Parts: C-alpha cells; sequence; structure tokens
C-alpha cells in the first residue's frame, strides 16, 4: 500500500489521539456555551479605524486601566436591521465566548449601549492576509500549505462542536507576532447540527448549493477552503469576475480553470475540495478531514507541529511595540456617536 | 477582470 507497517500504525494512533482530542474540546465548548465579561465604552480609548464594513467599524483601542491594546468591533444596532444579521450578531457573540483554539481570536469583553454592540478582542498586529497577499501577488505553494493547514485544523475542530464558520477569506485571516492565522470575523458562524439554509458569505467563495437555494451543511466550509488555496497559490480566486451575478454562474458551472505552475498534487487537492457533486467532495465523505489531512499535498505538514505553533513560519510580522498599526491599511476615521436614546432595545436583549 | 479590494460578505443574498 502506500504506507508501510510503521507508517499506518503512527498515522491511525495520530487520528484516534484527534478523536480524544474533540471529545475534551466538546465537553469544554458545551460548558461555556450553556452557562457563559463585561465593560462600558468609556473604559476604552480610541486610537485608530482597522476595517470598516457595512454595519460598522473595527477600530484599535486602549484599555485605560492596564494600558492593553485591543481591537473592538462596533456594530450600529440601527444598521442590523435585517432579520439574518441579528440573529448573526447573537450567533458571533456567543461562539465567540465558548471556543478555545489557537487559531480563533479571542474574545475579551462584549457590551451594548444605547447604539451599538460592542465585542472587544485580542489585538493581533500583523494585519490581514489579504494585503500581504495583494502585495506579494500570490503565495509559493510551501507558504500556502503553512496556511491552509492551519485552517484544516480549525474546521476539523468547529465543525465537531456542529459549529460552521461561513466567511473564510483572506480579509478575515489575521497575523500574529509568530506568523501564524488569527481567524476573526464570527458573524456568519452558526452551530448547526444538520443543515441550514441562509444565503450568505462572500461571493467569491459560496460553495454553488447556497447560491442553488438548497439546504447546505459544512461542507460549504470545505469548498471555501479550497477557494481560498486556490487565491493563496495563484494571487486571485477560482471564479472571478467584476460583478456578484457573474461570479454565481462561474460556480455553478463546475469548471476550475488552474495556473500552469500550479503543481499536479494541488490541482487534484483542488478538483476534490472544489467539487459541485456533494457526495464526492472531501470533508464529505465516510472518511471526512482525513480525505484533506492525507493528501499528497499536505503529505510534508507535520500536523501536531503545526498545532504546537512549531513549526517555522514563512513571513514574520514587523512590530514596532505594543499599539502598532503599521501592518493595516488606513481608513476615513468617522465619529463614534452614541445616541441619549436607547436604539432597538427589544431585538438585541439576548447581546 | 474581477475584484482586487476587500470583499464584503453579504448577510441575506
Ligand atoms: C480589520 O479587522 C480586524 C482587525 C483586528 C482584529 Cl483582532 C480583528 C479584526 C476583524 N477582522
Ligand atoms: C493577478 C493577480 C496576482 C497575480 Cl500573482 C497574478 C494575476
Amino acid at each position: 500500500g502506500h504506507m508501510g507497517n510503521a507508517a499506518a500504525a503512527k498515522k491511525g494512533s495520530e487520528q484516534e489521539s484527534v478523536k480524544e482530542f474533540l471529545a475534551k474540546a466538546k465537553e469544554e465548548f458545551l460548558k461555556k456555551w450553556e452557562s457563559p465579561n463585561t465593560a462600558q465604552l468609556d473604559h476604552f480609548d480610541r486610537i485608530k479605524t482597522l476595517g470598516t464594513g457595512s454595519f460598522g467599524r473595527v477600530m484599535l483601542v486602549k484599555h485605560k486601566e492596564t494600558g492593553n491594546h485591543y481591537a473592538m468591533k462596533i456594530l450600529d444596532k440601527q444598521k442590523v436591521v435585517k432579520l439574518k444579521q441579528i440573529e448573526h450578531t447573537l450567533n458571533e457573540k456567543r461562539i465567540l465566548q465558548a471556543v478555545n483554539f489557537p487559531f480563533l481570536v479571542k474574545l475579551e469583553f462584549s457590551f451594548k449601549d444605547n447604539s451599538n454592540l460592542y465585542m472587544v478582542m485580542e489585538y493581533v498586529p500583523g494585519g490581514e492576509m489579504f494585503s500581504h497577499l495583494r502585495r506579494i501577488g500570490r503565495f509559493s505553494e510551501p507558504h500556502a500549505r503553512f496556511y491552509a493547514a492551519q485552517i484544516v485544523l480549525t474546521f476539523e475542530y468547529l465543525h465537531s462542536l456542529d459549529l460552521i464558520y461561513r466567511d473564510l477569506k483572506p480579509e478575515n485571516l489575521l497575523i500574529d507576532q509568530q506568523g501564524y492565522i488569527q481567524v476573526t470575523d464570527f458573524g456568519f458562524a452558526k452551530r448547526v447540527k444538520g443543515r441550514t439554509w441562509t444565503l450568505c458569505g462572500t461571493p467569491e467563495y459560496l460553495a454553488p448549493e447556497i447560491i442553488l437555494s438548497k439546504g447546505y451543511n459544512k461542507a460549504v466550509d470545505w469548498w471555501a477552503l479550497g477557494v481560498l488555496i486556490y487565491e493563496m497559490a495563484a494571487g486571485y480566486p477560482p471564479f472571478f469576475a467584476d460583478q456578484p451575478i457573474q461570479i454565481y454562474e462561474k460556480i455553478v458551472s463546475g469548471k476550475v480553470r488552474f495556473p500552469s505552475h500550479f503543481s499536479s498534487d494541488l490541482k487534484d487537492l483542488l478538483r476534490n475540495l472544489l467539487q459541485v457533486d456533494l457526495t464526492k467532495r472531501f470533508g464529505n465523505l465516510k472518511n471526512g478531514v482525513n480525505d484533506i489531512k492525507n493528501h499528497k499535498w499536505f503529505a510534508t505538514t507535520d500536523w501536531i507541529a503545526i498545532y504546537q505553533r512549531k513549526v517555522e513560519a514563512p513571513f514574520i510580522p514587523k512590530f514596532k511595540g505594543p499599539g502598532d498599526t503599521s501592518n493595516f491599511d488606513d481608513y476615513e476615521e468617522e465619529e463614534i456617536r452614541v445616541s441619549i436614546n436607547e436604539k432597538c432595545g427589544k431585538e438585541f436583549t439576548e447581546f | 477582470a474581477g475584484r482586487t479590494g476587500r470583499r464584503q460578505a453579504i448577510h441575506d443574498i
């Protein structure tokens, strides 16, 4: 066979140890999920805007008492208007409170006021993968593989807890001071036992079953991993067009073309992740995540060493000190105004 | 041709 005796037994033992780890991780998650750390806005100084979206912004803040820096996500309750926007914000907070994994950003505080919802996270100063990727063009296959391995392990963890992530893309992956990934933005994450039906995500990363309004499962995250690996290794994603409607048509087609510099091992992995047929998509078969972890493209990956952060990273971001923002792009700095009247109190009671 | 800038997620397409 492909493995000799020694290798096969080591791999089997490794896989049983994963099961043991995930069983303990589920016990810990459920304790926090069933029985969940506030603060207030005046406890922080505003430093700089780190990113912006439709519903608000992420700000570098400095906590007055301790001097620690944090990333504060601010959501305008009055912008969180649509039904699915509201439930998603409750999902995000509850999931972040309860998870614990080396590649998932750590939530420190959450609170709300008359105008806004706030989630205060660890500040990850190395910047978004997105900007580093756009600046360099594309990552080498070894470098893309180092980042991909962290996503594979993170999804193995999340999916074992019945959590789907639903917004993988380079914009959401921060680089920490050791060059490892921190997944941020759990705005689309959800606990799902089987199917779910919300049409949400980012166009270029949507699995076909989402676009086609079919009830879907955690396999959408494995499709998205295929999109991510392709984009990291090529410099652009596999379904690439100026407008979302054109992107959707390419996704549904079942057609992917690869740069001539992609290795055959990489193309094989990607054709099995970017598989429209759910009975054939890697991550969705009888062998689960092991079809991905044991693929030839990952043959050099030491999964435990990645988890332990003992693999040398491709890139260590430069950091001049606490609160450095040099690895982030600049954004318009807009007022953060808090109304004297409570807005949307009833719809956010649970937050 | 395609989108090179940051991509916004859509909550309800
Ligand atoms: C620009 O966005 C962020 C910056 C820092 C941190 Cl820790 C979190 C976010 C949310 N993606």
